[PDB]
């Protein structure tokens, strides 16, 4: 009964997420992989676009690649910055609203 | 994005960051070397 | 992007340290044979012309 119900949940999640997830990895060609580089992966929907990349803008400038492909009313995206700017990058996001 | 291009330079880097360190750890050992021959 | 510039010059600046340190040690090691072998070839001798003054004289009361 709980290997079942376990189970429901697998399929469900696992069908809702493979759309997001292949969306921002299509995009993030491996980012997470180096501490070169982070990567942030966020969804936003174009709603959001304008004012996530404003608060995104404020603090990295243009040392942060912003970067979306679509996953159907919004756009995965990537905020990518560079290793020691991980901390205002997550702070951006949250600010708009979006979050990694 | 960009991303795939700042996902090779980071390795090139990487790797010029490696090739530092054998040939600094080679200088201690060429050292090493004749420290014990001078000795010797 | 502005992304790989700094991480370019990230990466070289320890290039740089890993040479120049690993030198700078071997100078340091260095200077410790250096040391140690011109104070030990000093002090073998020493005792030996010790153990020759004394010896003769010891010749020379027989």
């Amino acid at each position: 009964t709980r290997q079942k119900q376990e189970l429901e949940e697998e399929l469900a999640l696992a069908q809702a997420y493979l759309e997001p997830l292949e969306r921002l990895a299509a995009l993030a060609h491996g980012l997470d992989k180096s501490p070169f580089l982070r990567v942030i992966p966020f969804l936003l929907t174009e709603k959001e676009l304008p004012l996530v990349e404003e608060a995104l803008r404020k603090a990295l400038e243009d040392r942060y690649l912003l970067a979306h492909e679509a996953y159907a009313g919004g756009v995965a995206a990537l905020v990518v910055v560079h290793r020691k700017e991980v901390d205002q990058a997550k702070a951006a996001l949250s600010r708009a609203g979006v979050a990694e | 994005g960009l991303i795939k291009s700042l996902a090779e330079k980071e390795k090139q880097l990487l790797e010029r960051l490696e090739a530092a360190k054998k040939e600094a750890e080679e200088r201690v050992k060429r050292a090493e070397a004749e420290a014990k021959a001078l000795l010797e | 992007s502005k992304l790989e510039a700094i991480l370019s010059q990230e990466v070289e600046a320890e290039i740089q340290a890993l040479l120049q340190e690993a030198e700078a040690k071997a100078e340091a090691v260095k200077r410790e044979a250096e040391e140690k072998a011109k104070a030990l070839l000093q002090a073998r001798e020493r005792a030996l012309e010790a153990q020759y003054r004394a010896a003769l004289r010891r010749a020379e009361s027989a």
